[PDB]
């Protein structure tokens, strides 16, 4: 079986949108 | 080559400039540069 318990997310889950470098 | 203004062509991306070494940091998935005005800074070497 499973449980469907709910948590927060918090400042999670951010990936690169692109392939382009970037600095400062 | 290296350090002489030239027309490139990298990867389909074309353009004019002076090309040279680096120490940037590119992530293996990276493949382009810019900057906070998004211009094309810097081109990974497609068979370098
Ligand atoms: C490009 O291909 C040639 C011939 O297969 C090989 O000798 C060379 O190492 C390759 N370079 C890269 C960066 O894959």
């Amino acid at each position: 079986t499973t449980t469907q318990s709910y948590t927060n997310s918090f400042t999670r889950g951010v990936y690169y949108p692109d392939k382009v470098f970037r600095s400062s | 080559v290296k350090n002489k203004c030239v027309n490139f062509n990298f990867n389909g991306l074309t353009g004019t400039g002076v090309l040279t070494k680096s120490n940037k940091k590119f992530l293996p998935f990276q493949q382009f540069g810019r900057d906070i005005v998004d211009t094309t800074d810097a081109v990974r070497d497609p068979q370098t």
